[PDB]
């Protein structure tokens, strides 16, 4: 028995070993209690405003949309402390861990951004942070590993399985199953077992709440659509959440198309995967014909995850939100275009959402549309990846 | 019906059950079939068999590597069911229990999985990452095909969980020794006497203690504490991993360990 | 004849070739006109708020000061778009260039941060940006050079002289002397010829203005002292400016001590240089006994400049502000300490200001003092420099 | 007094002045002294001499490299003043003008610099990075030691600047050909006739045109336009740079160029 519905339609649930169910029940109850506690909301608001930098700006890009009838705004989560939206929910989860009397933090990470976000929240709030990371990702992300250790976190390489994000996800759950009395699992996206999809959404919904108030002040009406990249689903659902009951506002999630859907080397399980049960949830997944969890791919490591949050699968199922894919080359073009015309270096993650917005504008240039793209993070971390690709292609 | 017959015969002999665990196809299909025949010939009362999965999030390094070796052998779930059919044809009375992860049960349809289990003669299915709270469609499909749904009684179980495991479990109750994941190096440090008697009071299926059981004295302590037997996994798999270079010595050491563990079940 | 006093006491002036004096006169008049134009201030405020992210937070660091009677706040210019305070004044200068009808931008840079700041402002506002950078600095700062070119700027290596910042400063003035009718020189600090020290100060004074209103709201009184690093002087004077007439508030500028003042390898001309005339100003300078401009040094490239803004020399002369120095090792310790205890990676520049604040706290731990450090930028750009130093010393 | 005597003798001969520029100590002290003696022997009417500075922000690549070569020779300002003393002792009538950057004048004290200039027989000082608006302490120190303060008349000079340059300048007026920095490859493209007559109307010191003058026809055009002569720097230094490997051919080509440029000053 739970306090909240663990399912979004047929997706979601709490598919963990029996030993972990008390930990999930405790987390749901502490979350429900925190949401009604004004002292918790004041401390959370105090950290978001005076430490993370909220509210973030809503920037109108006039050079980007010249010659068309599209008006494009960027929700500037790239200006958030840490350079990505992840900082929002890790501050909330760290307060939840302290509310439950926990002193240790477990986190998984692949690109390294959630590891950095978990490490800075733990250092600030006096928490011991250990981070599981696939050994392949430890080698790919030497800068982020150093950032985590600079802030006192313990980074533990995971050599089991494919030695990447899904294998770090396993090891965090293995650890948590033997330590949940003293350690909290700071899951890094709006996925996994209930109540994590609900908690991460509510700890990220200020993105959409601010966007609504800001777009109403600047344009006097709601957007025609909000667009966000979907790797696990947290930045997208954070933008979507406050607009879900506004049925005129479109909700567009962008999954990584990788080298192309037809190549099989992508990260779009919601539209091109198959429903399975893994990581504590029933959700679309990239998997073999036998049911082995497949490896996803994207130029953007932050979108490289074989599954997706259950609320996005539900929103797609009922047609409340639409989900598309953007290839590496499309994201790369959007990356270069925003640098040149707006002076903003976007994360390759967020470049996928911008690329689809540029596609909506370019394909129908005389369509009058007010679009908001969630710029989930900055792209300074991606300049080496972009450099080597343009250098190998002779473009530079 | 095989569990009910086994526990009745063991009760007549004042005996507990020793139930080893191995991953199917580890380190290869042929050697695994020879491994399993050695466990039974050495005195195994029942079998717990895992199907190689890409992400065994309830297993420690020993069984992680067992899934890795079987992956290196190219062992598929379809090949595992052909093994199960041969194992059941070789041993008609020993209870065969599967230890599954949810995706492999859900993949080709929940009902089709348990229908395949019935075709090959499997007696019970435990799904490691499906708690009692999510077990409704899995246990319904199991019972429709005469499969016993196995539920876990963790050491921190409240009274409500005790009643559900007793009311919905069949074949046997998996009595968890400790928190964490599988591993012979870590032993449960909580006396489970109160949970054993509570399960008996609620007419639960006979309890088999698992996780950490690696020595004969642990099997004897489990039987003395009131449990119907004990399950040993990582201790068995370590013998496989230790003797990967000598398949003949692998079977010889498996026979000595299982025979010693089974002898410890005699009260 | 000028509209404003070109001198701060005996320091400053307009020591440029005669050909450049009309360009300086035009700039001063356009600045004076812009400061009285509410349309200019609204456009500047619009860019600062909705594009750069102002106002920035004022973060109270409670873990840093535990066990002492120091209360420390950090002015979070690291959260500004671009990751450094420089973005403030480049947006103002770019608007001034458009006010004068200029379409091209000239900029010098050494560490690369002002080059990035000039490039993003020019890309946003439709300006052609060319950046002069010493060839030694082009090699040291490959990431920042790529950022500039990503945003469409032309980066021109300077091989003359010592091929570093002062040589890039020469080449920008050489260029400007033959192009000022169409190009504006976007000088990168509160130094050089009048009116640049005045303009950059007024385009950075929102740092102190926000700090004052924020500290009054949170503490109910002014700070006992504000502390800022001084490389050229822009972030320091931006913090100092609004407190200058508050005679109870201390003003503390921190110059780079390098390997130690006694080693001669430092960047502290204000306290250990000698007054000379170069870069269009009379100001303290690191120079040989014969009057050749000497090369400065710091672990932090952004503080590596042989001179200093004239208003800082004046404030020191009359005793309104005090200036100290912080060595490489002291800045490195402050860098690691802020990462571990607050989850904020500071720029090695700003680490010098934090290091002195930590010194004020540690040396007199029972002294009750309210301190504000200007965290002029984030330190993600410095993690490779910090890594190699800790690796060479066997610390990692 | 040397400029006033030179311009009077040149006016008697219906002649303009040709004033070459070199950096002192380029490429070495001895060769520079031999360079300067060759310029005078080839018909140079006056000299403009630069002291090597670390940051010559008014000079193009040609003279940037001249300062670099003299830096490579270790030429110090103190060594430059010993050269100036020898040059004045070798040629008692030719006007010697210095082209300085402000820091070298300010370094050991402004007054001490011009006192040193008087001791060695320098006739004028132009400070490249001190405009008329900042020239007060520099021109006072110059006049106290009988040094002519040289001021620049740029091509975009308004009437107010024309009067100041005329009212405070002595020896000669530096008539700038164009904007930008020094360089023979770039030639001034504005007729300076109106500025020349305005300077004469305000009784300014005789005008010498500089920047870009690299051909005989430019010297003749400057004299025909009303200027008292022309200054050539980068064109001279390029001959030094071209013949660094052959010091003898360097002096031979310097003599041919200077003799051709001086012959162009004859009206
Ligand atoms: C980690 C990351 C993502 C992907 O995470 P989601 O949960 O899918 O939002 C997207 N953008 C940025 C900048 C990220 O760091
Ligand atoms: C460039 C820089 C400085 C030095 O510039 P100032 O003009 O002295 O302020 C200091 N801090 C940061 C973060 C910088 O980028
Ligand atoms: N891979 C990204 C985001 C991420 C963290 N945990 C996840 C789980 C699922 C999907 C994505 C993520 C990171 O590690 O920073
Ligand atoms: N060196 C730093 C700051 C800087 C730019 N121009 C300067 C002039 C003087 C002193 C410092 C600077 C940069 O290039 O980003
Ligand atoms: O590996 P151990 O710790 O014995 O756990 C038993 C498990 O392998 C089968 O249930
Ligand atoms: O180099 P040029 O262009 O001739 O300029 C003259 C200058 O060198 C001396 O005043
Ligand atoms: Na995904
Ligand atoms: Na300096």
């Amino acid at each position: 028995t739970t306090l909240l519905n663990p399912y979004f339609g047929e997706f979601g649930g709490m598919y963990v070993p029996q030993i972990l169910m008390p930990a999930l029940n405790q987390l749901e109850e502490a979350f429900v209690s925190a949401q009604k506690d004004p002292e918790f909301q004041a401390q959370f608001a105090d950290l978001l405003k005076n430490y993370a930098g909220r509210p973030t700006a809503l920037t109108k890009c006039q050079n980007i949309t010249a010659g068309t009838r599209t008006t494009l705004y960027l929700k500037r989560e790239d200006l958030l402390h840490g350079g990505a939206h992840k900082t929002n929910q890790v501050l909330g989860q760290a307060l939840l861990a302290k509310r439950m009397g926990k002193s240790e933090i477990i986190a998984e990470t692949g690109a390294g951004q959630h590891g950095v976000a978990s490490a800075l929240a733990s250092a600030l709030l006096g928490l011991k942070c250990r981070i599981y990371m696939g050994a392949k990702d430890v080698e790919r992300q030497s800068p982020n590993v150093f950032r985590m250790r600079l802030m006192g976190a313990e980074v533990i390489p995971v050599h089991s399985g494919s030695a990447t994000l899904k294998d770090a996800c396993n090891e965090a759950l293995r650890d948590w199953s033997g330590s949940y009395e003293t350690a909290h699992y700071m899951l890094g996206t709006a996925a996994g077992p209930h109540p994590y999809p609900t908690i991460v959404r509510e700890f990220q919904r200020m993105i959409g709440e601010e966007t609504k108030a800001q777009i109403l002040d600047k344009e006097g009406r709601l957007p025609d659509a909000v667009i966000a990249c979907v790797g696990g689903g947290s930045n997208a659902i954070g933008m979507f959440a406050d607009f879900i009951n506004d049925t005129s506002v479109g909700l567009i999630g962008v999954e990584p198309g990788g080298h192309g859907i037809e190549t099989g080397e992508h990260g779009a399980p919601l539209k091109h995967g198959r429903v399975g049960i893994y990581f504590g949830m029933k959700a679309p997944m990239m998997q073999t014909a036998d049911g082995q969890i497949e490896e996803s791919y994207s130029i953007s490591a932050g979108l490289d995850f074989p599954s997706v949050g259950p609320q996005h699968a539900y929103l797609n199922s009922i047609g409340r939100a639409d989900y598309v894919s953007i290839t590496d080359d499309e994201a790369l073009e959007a990356f270069k275009t925003l640098c040149r015309h707006e002076g903003i270096i976007p994360a390759l993650e967020s470049s996928h959402a911008l690329a689809h917005a540029l596609k909506m504008m370019r394909e129908q240039p005389e369509k009058e549309q007010l679009l908001v793209v969630n710029l989930s993070g900055r792209g300074d971390k991606d300049i080496f990846t972009v450099h080597d690709i343009l250098k190998a292609r002779g473009e530079i | 019906e095989r569990y009910e017959n086994l526990f009745a015969q063991l009760n007549d002999r004042r005996e507990g059950a020793f139930v080893p665990f191995v991953t199917l196809g580890d380190p290869g299909i042929e050697q695994s079939l020879k491994i399993i025949d050695t466990l039974i010939d050495a005195g195994a009362d029942a079998l717990e068999l895992g199907v190689p999965f890409s992400d065994p999030l309830a297993d420690g390094p020993t069984i992680q590597n067992a899934n890795l070796r079987a992956f290196a052998a190219g062992v598929t779930p379809a090949q595992c069911f052909e093994m199960l059919a041969l194992i059941r044809e070789k041993h008609p009375t020993i209870p065969i229990g599967l230890l599954m992860y949810a995706n492999l049960v859900f993949n080709n349809g929940i009902d089709a999985f348990y229908a395949r289990c019935e075709q090959v003669g499997v007696d019970s299915v435990l799904v490691a990452d499906v708690p009692v709270e999510e077990s409704a469609p899995f246990r319904q499909a199991a019972l429709r095909h005469n499969i016993a749904p196995i539920f876990i009684c963790p050491p921190n179980a409240d009274d409500d969980l005790l009643r559900q495991v007793a009311s919905y479990g069949r074949g046997y109750t998996y009595l968890l020794s400790r928190s964490g994941v599988t591993g012979a190096e870590n032993r449960g440090a909580l006396p489970l006497h109160h949970l054993i008697e509570k399960l008996k009071e609620y007419h639960a299926a006979p309890a088999l203690q698992g996780f950490g059981i690696s020595s004969p004295e642990q099997v004897s302590a489990a039987v003395r504490a009131g449990a119907a037997g004990a399950i040993s996994g990582s201790a068995i798999v370590k013998i496989i991993e230790k003797n990967l270079a000598s398949p003949k010595q692998m079977l010889a050491e498996l026979r000595s360990f299982v025979s010693a563990m089974k002898a410890a079940s005699r009260a």
